[PDB]
This record gives structure tokens, C-alpha cells and sequence, in this order.
DNA sequence: GAAGAGAGTGAGGACGAACGCGCCCCCACCCCCTTTTATAGCCCCCCTTC
DNA sequence: GAAGGGGGGCTATAAAAGGGGGTGGGGGCGCGTTCGTCCTCACTCTCTTC
């Protein structure tokens, strides 16, 4: 119950954390406290506003040490792709953690799926297909004023 | 003659032995090869009125050690060994003390710093982190403790209901081992659920109150 | 079990084959063929029958044989009603109700039937213990009376001002 | 006329019953187990290519 | 031996069955301290004694 209270404290301060990130914490695993956090809900009558992209990229940049410049630039991409319906029915976090190697990839910092999916908690092989879906409109996706270490037609193909 | 007894041959010889304290460069470049028979020579003169010591390093070895005699008339040495035979014996009695110096001063200085530092080599100390770790409390679907533990109970699976017959041989069978079980472990030797244990329990078998420890179940009947 | 397993079993079976309505007594021999315990040891034939059949108060010994002791156990109206009143008169005490329902199948019905001639005493685990309404000298009153009575305290007096009292209202 | 053991009183030290302080246990109460189904995403293990 | 892909599995969603297993709340129950009860002892009067 305090595992799906804090997810749900935390979901309501507008700082979510994924169910991994507080199962990371907890002894309680994922299923357990998704089960108490739909109990939570009714039995206190309440709702959650919808997750987004941008509600992990500032903690997975961050906790990736990535540059600001591809912060932002992820973030685009992010709402983006989520606007685009490029990305259709995939969780926000996978749509995040793509969007977060497609940006890294396009700078001097560059991180690798496996270190993205750390952070994020997102397998590289959800990366993978997330990253597939967006790589297509990858000119579209990125900010119009974002420097290229990397040029957008050189993006890792995969 | 006992395998207690010490064999004092050598005190009634009157053996002189010498005890010289070294430091340890010296016995460390012993220890080295320490099985070719030879780390060096001790060279004694003697003149008109007065007796010097000095010992030399052998060449392949270190690839002057003067040494200074010391009053032994305070204190009674003597030296013993023991035989891995258990066969004690009495190797003779210390006649004279010396120790060992460096000639060199101002170089050897080098050699104990670098005893020193390797001596601190296993001391650790604390250190800096340019960038916050990042890696802990990662995101995990569920511990992995805790899908092996989930694991190893759906392998096993939950105890199922054997007939009474078979439960209550079991029962009285394990009964010539010990008077009493408790009802936590007579579980796991039935390996049966604890409600149908219970009853079947409470057909047959009563509880005792022990005022040592708790009340306990007593598989008598009687 | 040895010496101590197969005693077990053979009072579980002839408690369940009284159940049955077979009140003929039955073997040593006949009873171990069974309950599975034809390998029992020598030494514990003898010492069932010695001991074992004989001290047990649920096992009658009819000619030779052993046959189960539903007479002392409570199985009618009446018998219940006698057993009460032998403890009253003999002062032998009260008797817990689960003792007499195993002992009196359907225990309610002769319960019932009786009434108020059972005395019930309820323990603090919800267990009822049964004694003879002794229906020499009642004496029944209205609640508010123990309430008035109760209201007189007295354990909080001495004696010489409980004796005072006497003289005080000339009596 | 002149003085010993014993006891009241003052006053100090050791052991048992009661009060906790929990260790353990027993007992409701609940959840889990299982199967069926279509759906979609996510994830993990094994096989294959280079 | 590294990496990608195929196959498989996990999860939720209803509902029902019956029973094992986990868990919170009491309930009798043994063990480490604490105070009162019991016991011990110094300093004098006292009846009795001489």
C-alpha cells in the first residue's frame, strides 16, 4: 500500500516515477503495486492525470549526463513522435527512452541502448522497436535549431 | 623418557649460541631464494683490545652490515625447538647478543619510505566522484530475489491432503524418535496443511502445557 | 509406531466400529487383522492385554473379550439426568458440555428436554458447564432487588461499626 | 553498693514476586493458486548469423 | 564470442469453484530488571546478678 501511495503521491505532484523506479526501492514488485494503486483509486475516489514523454526526460537525461541542448532536443522529439502518432499504443517511457538515443546519437554525447534502458527501466529491445518506428521521420522529429554533431541522415540504422 | 620430556643434551654440553636481531631487507632478500644454501659471510676481527663484527651481503643477493655487540649478563637466554616428532629439545644457551645496523644513512632513508608506502598500500582511503552514481536502486520489474524465491514455491507447489491412514502411520511412525514435537515441525515431517493436520491431530493427539518452555502438541493419545 | 504406534490405531478402530452399532465384543487377534498391525510385537500382545485393555475406562472386558463401554458414556435423557444428580449428591462437581455432547449423540434434544433442571455455567472460552438443579430450596427474586442489595455496599465497612449498627436500631 | 547476655531500636545488605518486555504461538481474515478467452505491449530465453 | 531475430512468456479483464499459504491481531507465556520482604549487624538500657 505505501509503494502504490508514493507512486501515486508522486504521480500527483506532477513528478512521476515509473512503477520500476519505485519498485527499485520497495521489496513489493511491479504487479503487486500496480494491483494496490487501482485499489487505491477507487477506494479514495480519485484520478490521475495521464503520463507524458516529457514527465521522465529531465530525470533520464539527467541521470544519464546528457547535455541540456539534448534534453530539449529529446523532448521535441518525444512530443513530437507522440503528436505525429508515429508511435501508437507504446508506453510513454518506451517513446521516451527512444527518443533519448535517437537525440543522444545525433550528438557528441552518445549513449548506448543498454545504458538508456538502465535508467529508464525499458528493455533495448522495446527501445529497439520504438526507436525503428520514429527513425523514419527523424529530420521531422528533431527542433528546426538543433546542431547536428552527427548529421539526421547518418542516424544508426536499426 | 616421556613425550613431555625435553631432551637438555645440549645445556649440559654448554652450547654457545649467538642472537642477532636483523631487519627485515635483509631477511626479505633471504627469503627470496631462501634454497641455494647461502645469503652471504659473517666476517669477525678481532685485535689487541678491542673485537668489531660485520657482515657482508652477497653479490647475487642484492641483485656492509656492521654489527654491534650487547650485554647479556641481565637477562638468561636460552633455545629450545620442537620437533614436528613432538621430540623437544634444547638447541644450547644464548652467550652473546648483537645487532645488525645500516651502514648507509642518508639513501637507506629511500628503502624505509618505500616500506612505509608499501606498507600503505593496503590502507585505503576515500575517494572523489567527479559525477553522482547514477546506478543504484535501478528500475526493476521485480527483485530478483524475489522471482526466485516465487520460483522455487511454484516449483514445489502447495502441500497436498494425503488420506488419514497414510497420514497417521506417518504419524505414529515418527513418534519412536522423539516423545515430543512441536506442531511447526511435525508440519515439515508430514509435510501436510495445517488445518487437516490439526484435526487429524486433535483426533488422536493432545497438548501438553510445559511450564519450561510453551504449551506443546503430544502425539500420545493418552 | 512400536509399542506405541498400533495401540493407537486399534482405539480408533474400535471407536469408529462402535459408531457402527457392533457392540459384540472383539479379539485381540480379530481386532489387530484390521487396523493392519498383524506384525505386531509379541511383548505388546501381552501387554495390551495386561494393561492397556484393562485400565482404559472405554474398554469392557465381556467374557474375555473387550467390547466398548457405552454405559458410562451419556447416552439417553434419563442417564444424563442421573449423573448430574449423583455429582450434586456426591459433591463430585460440574461437567463440561462438550464432555457430555460426544458422550450423548445429539445432546441438544435430552439438553432441552431437561430444561432447568441443567444448571449452566458459562467459562470465559464460551465452554458451558453442566450441574443438577438441586430443586430442594429455591428462591427467585426480581432484578432490581440484587440491584438495591448491591447498592448496599459493605465490604468497605468494619467490623464494630457493622455490630454498632445493632445496638444503634435496637435490635 | 557495683557489673554480664539479651533486646529495642537504628540502620545496612541479599533474594523473591511482580512489572514489564518482548519471544513465541494460535486464531480469523484475506489472497493466492487453477482454467478459459480475445486483445496489445513489454519482456526474457534460446537459436542463428556473422 | 557479439548481436539480431524468433519463439515463448508476463500482465490485465470477468466470473466461478475449493483449499493451501501468507499475514495482522490477540493471548498465554518465559526471561532480564526493580522494589519490597526478608535477613544481618553496631550502639546502647535492663533485669538480673554478684
Amino acid at each position: 500500500i505505501a509503494s502504490a501511495c508514493l507512486y501515486i503521491a508522486c504521480r500527483q505532484e506532477g513528478v512521476p516515477r515509473t512503477f520500476k523506479e519505485i519498485c527499485a526501492v520497495s521489496r513489493i514488485s511491479k504487479k503487486e503495486i500496480g494491483r494496490c494503486f487501482k485499489l487505491i483509486l477507487k477506494a479514495l475516489e480519485t484520478s490521475v492525470d495521464l503520463i507524458t514523454t516529457g514527465d521522465f526526460m529531465s530525470r533520464f537525461c539527467s541521470n544519464l549526463c546528457l547535455p541540456k541542448q539534448v534534453q530539449m532536443a529529446a523532448t521535441h522529439i518525444a512530443r513530437k513522435a507522440v503528436e505525429l502518432d508515429l508511435v501508437p499504443g507504446r508506453s510513454p517511457i518506451s517513446v521516451a527512452a527512444a527518443a533519448i538515443y535517437m537525440a543522444s546519437q545525433a550528438s557528441a554525447e552518445k549513449r548506448t541502448q543498454k545504458e538508456i534502458g538502465d535508467i529508464a527501466g525499458v528493455a533495448d529491445v522495446t527501445i529497439r522497436q520504438s526507436y525503428r518506428l520514429i527513425y523514419p521521420r527523424a529530420p521531422d522529429l528533431f527542433p528546426t535549431d538543433f546542431k547536428f554533431d552527427t548529421p539526421v541522415d547518418k542516424l544508426p540504422q536499426l | 623418557a616421556e613425550r613431555g620430556e625435553l631432551d637438555l643434551t645440549g645445556a649440559k654440553q654448554n652450547t654457545g649460541v649467538w642472537l642477532v636481531k636483523v631487519p627485515k631487507y635483509l631477511s626479505q632478500q633471504w627469503a627470496k631464494a631462501s634454497g641455494r644454501g647461502e645469503v652471504g659471510k659473517l666476517r669477525i676481527a678481532k685485535t689487541q683490545g678491542r673485537t668489531e663484527v660485520s657482515f657482508t651481503l652477497n653479490e647475487d643477493l642484492a641483485n656492509e652490515h656492521p654489527f654491534v655487540l650487547q650485554s647479556v649478563g641481565g637477562q638468561t637466554l636460552t633455545v629450545f625447538t620442537e620437533s614436528s616428532s613432538d621430540k623437544l629439545s634444547l638447541e644450547g644457551i644464548v652467550v652473546q647478543r648483537a645487532e645488525c645496523r645500516p651502514a648507509a644513512s642518508e639513501n637507506y632513508m629511500r628503502l624505509k619510505r618505500l616500506q612505509i608506502e608499501e606498507s600503505s598500500k593496503p590502507v585505503r582511503l576515500s575517494q572523489q566522484l567527479d559525477k553522482v552514481v547514477t546506478t543504484n536502486y535501478k528500475p526493476v520489474a521485480n527483485h530478483q530475489y524475489n522471482i526466485e524465491y516465487e520460483r522455487k514455491k511454484k516449483e514445489d507447489g502447495k502441500r497436498a491432503r494425503a488420506d488419514k491412514q497414510h497420514v497417521l502411520d506417518m504419524l505414529f511412525s515418527a513418534f519412536e524418535k522423539h516423545q515430543y514435537y512441536n506442531l511447526k515441525d511435525l508440519v515439515d515431517i508430514t509435510k501436510q496443511p495445517v488445518v487437516y493436520l490439526k484435526e487429524i491431530l486433535k483426533e488422536i493427539g493432545v497438548q501438553n502445557v510445559k511450564g519450561i518452555h510453551k504449551n506443546t502438541w503430544e502425539l500420545k493419545p493418552e | 509406531g512400536y509399542k506405541f504406534g498400533v495401540l493407537a490405531k486399534i482405539v480408533n478402530y474400535m471407536k469408529t466400529r462402535h459408531q457402527r452399532g457392533d457392540t459384540h465384543p472383539l479379539t485381540l487377534d480379530e481386532i489387530l487383522d484390521e487396523t493392519q498391525h498383524l506384525d505386531i510385537g509379541l511383548k505388546q500382545k501381552q501387554w495390551l492385554m495386561t494393561e492397556a485393555l484393562v485400565n482404559n475406562p472405554k474398554i469392557e472386558v465381556i467374557d474375555g473379550k473387550y467390547a466398548f463401554k457405552p454405559k458410562y458414556n451419556v447416552r439417553d435423557k434419563k442417564a444424563l439426568l442421573r449423573l448430574l444428580d449423583q455429582h450434586d449428591q456426591r459433591g463430585l462437581g460440574g461437567i463440561l458440555l462438550e464432555d457430555i455432547e460426544e458422550a450423548l449423540p445429539n445432546s441438544q434434544k435430552a439438553v432441552k428436554a431437561l430444561g432447568d433442571q441443567i444448571l449452566f455455567v458459562n467459562r470465559p472460552d464460551k465452554k458451558k458447564i453442566l450441574f443438577f438443579n438441586d430443586k430442594s430450596c429455591q428462591f427467585s427474586v426480581d432484578e432490581e432487588f440484587q440491584k438495591l442489595w448491591r447498592s448496599v455496599t459493605v465490604d468497605s465497612m468494619d467490623e464494630e461499626k457493622i455490630e454498632e449498627y445493632l445496638k444503634r436500631q435496637g435490635i
